[PDB]
DNA sequence: CAGCTCCCTGCTGGCTCCGAGTGGGTTCTGCCGCTCT
RNA sequence: GAGGGAACCCACU
DNA sequence: AGAGCGGGGAGCCAGCAGGGAGCTG
């Protein structure tokens, strides 16, 4: 008796992502999980 | 443009002959199958100019029955008609001594036209009929079923057998249109034949009013 | 019969509603009086064809021999008429039923 | 299709009115243009109506005290010509309206010339279209041109018919609107053409066109079958209209009853509603009458 | 009587185990929505786009709305197929569905495996808010569950949303019974009091009070409604 | 059919409140008045509407509504029954005070999380015990009053399910949650 | 459905329409409670004290690079182009009141009265209140063309958010 | 029982099991009896306590 | 493309397009008082049927703080190049006809609105 | 030939209809003050 | 062995 | 002196105001 149930947004990642930017976009989707971040 | 008036005036000619037979007039074969190129070849083409003219087409018919009576079917070259050349018409009417005729319009007439047809309709019949009524036979649609005049006896008979009196029958206007087709007055009794879906054939009569 | 039809119905629809249901009926004397359809029977095609005149001179509906009533009576069974005598046929009354 | 159907429809029969909430008509073609789809596009085209508005992009009001020297000057060439007033409609076309309807500029010239009586001038070239009209020969010319502008817009016929707003192409994959014939086999065969499903009724001028079928062109417009084609005509039309709206459940109420109805909505030689407005002007007696309807009034008649 | 005594013997019942399907079943009515849902994403995404075509006599939202309602028909109609193939011999639903006693094919489409897409005047769930049907969607969406399809079965029971949508889809029956129930009446009435006095007469002719012909026989063949039935002409259809 | 209909269970209907306090907030958070203001600072300035009364303008309306809103999840000048709803599009504010309004408790959810936390379940299952009751969930921010027109501006979560990250994520931005 | 708050006294609606196409364009009229023909807007601008166009089209239209709303208001503004005065346009509104009067003075006091306490009270119904009550009815108008432009879109009377629920307090 | 609309944590598949754990056919049928032969229904009757209420409506 | 109205600099009020035959130009003349001005466009009343494809200065780009509106990260703006993006459709009845995306960036201060 | 007459059309106002059949209930008539002793 | 009307509301099929 | 009398929709039809034609002095 398991209920189906599920939405999507309709429309219409591909984008290469080198080192520096997939940094930059994890920090762009946690960036409050930051505590301190050294040196930088 | 021309070429659109030569084929408006040859169905026009075509379903006033269609009219002229179904009412019974002398309409021979050659002029009820007639067709465009022989109205190009019979008439002009380009009637502007006017070698195709209104007043060159003109129908004259005789009754089968009595060849002394006679129709004529006038064909107006103006757009709108009134008592001038009706007036005209009625005098060609006078002076050839014809009894009916029918006048083509195009555009319509003049209320005092109709009001003035309606007048001398004891002595001379006219029976207005605009060009876009006349395109088509109507009476060869699929929804208008046969109709069929029926003589002053075959009332009689009718109306003899059925036990009937006039009032006591189906009605028809005098201005409905297959009745205008046939050119029907009041008292007079068209038989309609149709097909049925539970009989086959099913005659229904109806009274002009 | 068959010209007459197909100007009524242009369409081919052959379902109609008729007042007797011949083919059950048909069927009714076949059960009734024992009908052995591989033998050959005693009917005579004379008697099918005189038969069915003598019966759509009984089924009126318009009375009278007036030619306006007799007019009036061809047209108001004329699909059961056509229908009767394309039913029982001499031929589908021989082979058929 | 948004045609009307069940109840309001059978309401819409009964009581015989004068607008139907989607009158229609049912184009069927005469001949090759029948299987033709392109010729019956041509059909379509010239039935359906077509204001200017519909291929219109867009209008302007110009300040050209000389044509001679244009104001605008993307059409100074074809201008300088041709060679009044000084106030100018300068009219720009969509190309793909002005396409998929098949007109042709001097027929868009013509018309305007036609409506107007020529009174006025209009210039045409293009190669972004342009259409310069001015005024030949007490107020400003500004509310004249204005009006003209507005009756041109919303009052003109470049092709089609008036009441008629838009036509439905499609080919029938059912036979009950198909072209049923008997082939030489004596064979029933149906035949697929194509028919037109419009969105007005004009039954009388659709019937007259060429190579339109003027046999089986009908319309679910029961006054206007009434008008055009008769008594027994508005009978027949009546009983298939009735038997769509009681048959598209597939439902089935014998003919007697339709024939009946119809019989009696159509036995004075007029199409009799069934309202107090058709059965209270019968000749029956006033009791009958005021057992209908409008019990006082047709007792004060009596 | 016959027949209620033998069911004595027999006996007949419905279950919760009727409403049951097949685990086989369920994966291919889930399968079949599935498919059905990433059609209509397809169609929206066609249609954002500009890549839907629009059907001549349609603006383009009326033919996407037509395209979508298509796919989520036959997507109704698919699942309850299988759902109703998959049904045994001992089914109860199918029992009464097949004896023709009690319930639509629909009905057990419905119960065993999608309610379907709810209408409100034949159209899908209308934007009563601000382009949204409930406030628990994104603006603008015109996917199944947005605008009224239930993907539920009456056995998986509905989500809340399914839930008001359906609602709605039965209020509009509600409402459409109890206005057609006067407009029909009135009708009624109109057609009696236009023909109350119309009979066969003893000539055989149809007539009404003051004795005008109506029909010269009734029905064209003069023949009681009561003793007619459907026939077949066996010369029309066959060729020559 | 339709016309009778009967209330939902938690669906209170508003009693009425005075403009007023209101009205003194706005004039002193900056808004400026519609009798000293040039007509030609309204194209790009937000209209404010008190109980359908045209007010003023704002230019800020992020910090004006989120204040507004603060101001009405703890109890302040901002009573729990004012509606306060922002037409984005339109770049309108309307406040309503007014009796008549029917309205409905829902959570509260800000990014994507439920400000409802297990210490609020605790002092409500020892309810006679504490005296926390309902009045202390409105005076907590954790739940709103939200009428007909204030939830056509909220993204509302049928259950906190729906704020969980989901591999079609079809909303990120849910403003209140279905309790 | 203007009524102001706090005090029961029964509602005053003002509707502020635009004619059907099929003059020139469309024009904006104003059905004014106790005014029982249809006055046009830029006379009840020009009643409320505002002879000038600057003035009434900055009450209407708020952003004035905006073409559209211009080429709207045009019909109205040169349909009502012969009343230019305050009082002009006082006289033109009382003759058409439900209470005539022989003396123009009286007919001034009739519209002033009428623009004062009936003609929208929910924003002012005290004097000097001829600013709130003209952006308000310039609100209206706007919103109007925001909604025949297309701009906007037309209120629904089913949904809840315009619909208040008297209660046994509001009938009491 | 808690029948609360919308909640995962009840399904017919959690009580057919329940019900199947106390001896009763998971479904709800049971093998009943006709009463006035005490021959066996050859179908399983569903039967179970259902809250019926008693309406006005009195004859 | 449209031309505003011309206002009068003397009573405040609207102008009107006439023209004058003397030097055979176009002028604004008020006709409540006797000023007059004359005109840097010719085009005096314009209209659009088929030109509504600029659906875009009918958006604002506040929408973007919209929490109903829907968000997209595939469609990154010209401007500044964020990755959010709010994508909604054009509302009115002479919107209707399309089904067009219409998209505005969700970053605050960029405000840079496209289609497709 | 200009002004008058005389019938088609467009408009607005008026008018009349709105399913059948059942239970049960409350609340109202009637609304109060007088002129005579 | 038979002494109220009307208005309204709710409900039933 | 208290007792009693008085005082909403939908759709069709009909009349009147506008045309456009014809007519006469
Ligand atoms: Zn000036
Ligand atoms: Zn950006």
């Amino acid at each position: 008796g398991r209920r189906m149930n599920s939405k999507m947004q309709v429309y219409s990642l591909p984008k290469m992502m080198t080192l520096h930017q997939q940094c930059i976009r994890v920090l762009k989707n946690n960036i409050d999980s930051i505590f301190e971040v050294g040196g930088v | 443009d021309d070429e659109e008036e030569t084929y408006r005036l040859w169905k026009i000619r075509k379903t006033i002959m269609q009219l002229c037979h179904d009412r019974g007039y002398l309409v021979t074969q050659d002029e009820l199958d007639q067709t465009l190129e022989e109205f190009k070849a019979q008439f002009g083409d380009k009637p502007s100019e006017g070698r195709p003219r209104r007043t060159d087409l003109t129908v004259l018919v005789a009754h089968n029955d009595d060849p002394t009576d006679q129709m004529f079917v006038f064909f107006p070259e103006e757009p709108k008609v009134g008592i001038k050349t009706i007036k005209v018409y009625c005098q060609r009417m006078q002076e050839e001594n014809i009894t009916r005729a029918l006048i083509v319009v195009q555009q319509g007439m003049t209320p005092s036209a109709k009001q003035s047809l309606v007048d001398m309709a004891p002595k001379y019949i006219l029976e207005q009929f605009l060009q876009q009524e006349l395109l088509i036979n109507i009476t060869e649609h699929e929804l208008v079923p046969e109709h069929v005049v029926m003589t002053k006896e075959e009332v009689t008979e009718l109306l003899a057998r059925y036990k009937l009196r006039e009032n006591q029958l189906p009605r028809i206007q005098a201005g409905d249109p297959v009745a205008r087709y046939f050119g029907i007055k009041r008292g007079q009794v068209v038989k309609i034949i149709r097909p049925s879906e539970t009989a086959g054939r099913y005659i229904t009569y109806r009274l002009v009013q | 019969d068959r010209e007459v039809l197909r100007v009524i119905f242009p369409t081919g629809d052959s379902k109609v509603v008729l007042p007797c249901n011949l083919l059950r009926m048909i069927w009714n004397a076949q059960k009734i009086f024992h009908i052995n359809p591989r033998l050959p029977s005693d009917l005579h095609p004379i008697k099918v064809v005189e038969g069915v005149k003598e019966l759509s001179k009984k089924l009126v509906i318009v009375n009278g021999d007036d030619p306006l009533s007799r007019q009036a009576q061809e047209n108001a069974t004329l699909l059961f008429n056509i229908h009767l005598r394309s039913t029982l046929c001499s031929r589908r009354m021989a082979e058929e039923f | 299709k948004n045609v009307t159907l069940g109840v309001p429809r059978l309401k819409e029969l009964i009581n015989i009115s004068k607008k139907p909430k989607t009158p229609s008509l049912t184009v069927f073609l005469l001949g090759q243009s029948a299987r033709d789809a392109e010729r019956a596009k041509d059909i379509l085209c010239r039935l359906e109506h077509t204001t200017l508005r519909k291929v219109t992009a867009n209008t302007a009001i110009y300040y050209d005290p000389n044509p001679q020297s244009t104001v605008v000057a993307e059409d100074q060439e074809w201008v300088n010509v041709y060679y009044i007033s000084p106030w100018l409609l300068r009219v720009e076309l969509d190309r793909k309206h002005m396409t998929d309807r098949k007109l042709t500029m001097e027929q868009i010239a013509e018309k305007i010339n036609a409506g107007f009586g020529d009174d006025l001038n209009c210039i045409f070239n293009d190669d972004k279209l342009v259409l310069r009209i001015r005024i030949m020969n007490k107020m400003d010319d500004d509310v004249f041109l204005r009006c003209i502008e507005s009756n041109m817009l919303t009052d003109m016929t470049l092709q089609g018919i008036e009441q008629i707003s838009k036509v439905y192409m499609h080919l029938p994959q059912t036979d009950n609107k198909k072209k049923i014939i008997i082939t030489e086999d004596g064979e029933f065969k149906a035949l697929q053409e194509w028919i037109l499903e419009t969105d007005g009724v004009s039954l009388m001028r659709v019937l007259s066109e060429k190579d339109v079928d003027p046999v089986r062109t009908t319309s679910n417009d029961i006054v206007e079958i009434f008008t055009v084609l008769g008594i027994e005509a508005v009978r027949k039309a009546l009983e298939r209209e009735l038997y769509h709206v009681i048959s598209f459940d597939g439902s089935y109420v014998n003919y007697r009853h339709l024939a009946l109805l119809c019989d009696t909505m159509t036995c004075r030689g007029h199409l009799m509603a069934i309202t107090r407005h058709g059965v209270n002007r019968q000749d029956t007696g006033p009791l009958m009458k005021c057992s209908f309807e409008e019990t006082v009034d047709v007792l004060m008649e009596a | 009587t016959v027949i209620n005594n033998w069911l004595l013997i027999e006996g007949h019942t419905i279950g919760i185990g009727d409403s049951i399907a097949d685990s086989k079943t369920y994966q291919d009515i889930q399968n079949t929505i599935k498919k059905a849902k990433q059609d209509v994403i397809e169609v929206i995404e066609k249609a954002h786009n500009n890549e839907l075509e629009p059907t001549p006599g349609n603006t383009l939202r009326q033919t996407f709305e037509n395209q979508v309602n298509r796919i989520l028909n036959d997507a109704r109609d698919k699942t309850g197929s299988s759902a109703q193939k998959s049904l045994s011999e001992y089914n109860n639903f199918k029992s009464m569905v097949v004896s023709g006693a009690k319930g639509s094919k629909i009905n057990i489409s419905q119960v065993i495996a999608v309610v379907g897409q709810q209408n409100v005047e034949g159209k899908r769930i209308p934007f009563g808010f601000k382009h949204r049907t409930l406030p628990h969607f994104i603006k603008d969406d015109y996917g199944p569950e947005s605008r009224g399809f239930v993907e539920n079965s009456y056995l998986a029971g509905l989500t809340p949303t399914e839930f008001f949508f359906h609602a709605m889809g039965g209020r509009e029956g509600l409402i459409d019974t109890a206005v057609k129930t006067a407009e029909t009446g009135y009708i009624q009435r109109r057609l009696i009091k236009s023909m109350e006095s119309v009979m066969v007469k003893y000539d055989a002719t149809v007539r009404n009070s003051i004795n005008q012909v109506v029909q010269l026989r009734y029905g064209e063949d003069g023949l009681a409604g009561e003793s007619v039935e459907f026939q077949n002409l066996a010369t029309l259809k066959p060729s020559n | 059919v339709g016309l009778v209909k009967n209330l939902a269970l938690m669906a209170y209907i508003s009693v009425g409140s005075q403009p007023s306090p209101i009205l003194e907030f706005l004039e002193e958070w900056s808004m400026e008045n519609l009798e000293e203001i040039s007509p030609a600072a309204i194209a790009d300035a937000t209209k404010i509407f008190v109980n359908g009364c045209w007010v003023g303008i704002h230019k800020d309306p992020e910090q004006l509504m989120n204040t507004l809103r603060k101001l009405r999840r703890q109890m302040d000048i901002i009573v729990s029954e004012v509606s306060m709803i922002r037409d984005i599009r339109e770049r309108e504010i309307r406040i309503y005070t007014d009796a008549g309004r029917i309205c409905r408790p829902l959570l509260i959810v800000e990014k994507q999380k439920l400000l409802l936390k297990k210490r609020h379940i605790d002092q409500l299952k020892e309810r006679e015990y504490n005296n926390y009751s309902w009045q202390d969930l409105v005076a907590s921010g954790v739940v709103e009053y939200i009428d007909t027109l204030e939830e056509e501006t909220v993204m509302l979560a049928m259950t906190p399910d729906d704020l969980q990250e989901k591999e079609v994520a079809y909303c990120s931005t849910y403003t209140h949650c279905e309790i | 459905r203007s009524c102001l708050e706090n005090s029961s006294r029964p509602t005053s609606t003002i509707w502020v329409s635009m004619l059907a196409r099929g003059a020139i364009g469309q024009r904006i009229v104003a059905t004014l409670p106790y005014i029982k023909q249809e006055v046009p807007i830029i006379i009840v601008f020009r009643a409320l004290g505002f002879v000038s166009d600057r003035d009434i089209l900055e009450h209407i239209i708020y952003d004035f690079e905006d073409p559209e709303m211009m080429e709207m208001v045009k019909p109205s503004l040169d349909e009502a182009f012969v009343i230019q005065e305050q009082n002009v346009a006082l006289n033109f509104i009382g003759s058409r009141g439900a209470k005539p009067g022989v003396t123009k003075e009286k007919r001034i006091k009739y519209a002033k009265e009428v623009l004062q306490k009936e003609m929208l009270p929910h924003v002012g119904v005290s004097d000097f209140c001829e600013t709130k009550k003209a952006y308000f009815l310039g609100y209206m108008v706007h919103r109007l063309l925001l909604a025949a432009l297309g701009r906007r879109e037309l209120d629904d009377r089913d949904h809840y958010g315009n619909k208040r629920l008297d209660l046994a307090g509001p009938l009491l | 029982g808690d029948a609360t609309p919308f909640n995962d944590a009840v399904n017919v598949q959690k009580i057919s099991n329940l019900l199947s754990d106390y001896g009763y056919h998971l479904r709800g049928n049971e093998v009943l009896y006709n009463g006035f032969t005490g021959r066996k229904i050859t179908s399983q009757i569903f039967i179970g306590p259902t809250y019926y209420q008693r309406l006005k409506h009195m004859v | 493309g449209f031309v505003g109205i011309r206002f009068c600099q003397e009573c405040n009020n609207m102008l009107y397009p006439k023209e004058d035959k003397e030097n055979r130009i176009l002028l604004y003349a008020c006709r409540n008082c006797d000023y007059q001005q004359e005109a840097d466009n010719s085009c005096i009343y314009v209209n659009k049927i088929t030109h509504e494809v600029d659906e875009l200065t009918q958006i604002i780009a506040d929408v973007s703080q919209d929490p109903t509106l829907p968000r997209t990260e595939d469609h990154p703006c010209q401007k500044c190049g964020h990755k959010e993006a709010v994508f909604f459709q054009s509302h009115s009845a002479r919107a209707e006809d399309a089904m067009r995306l219409y998209y505005v960036c969700t970053a605050p201060h960029c405000g840079h609105r496209w289609t497709e």
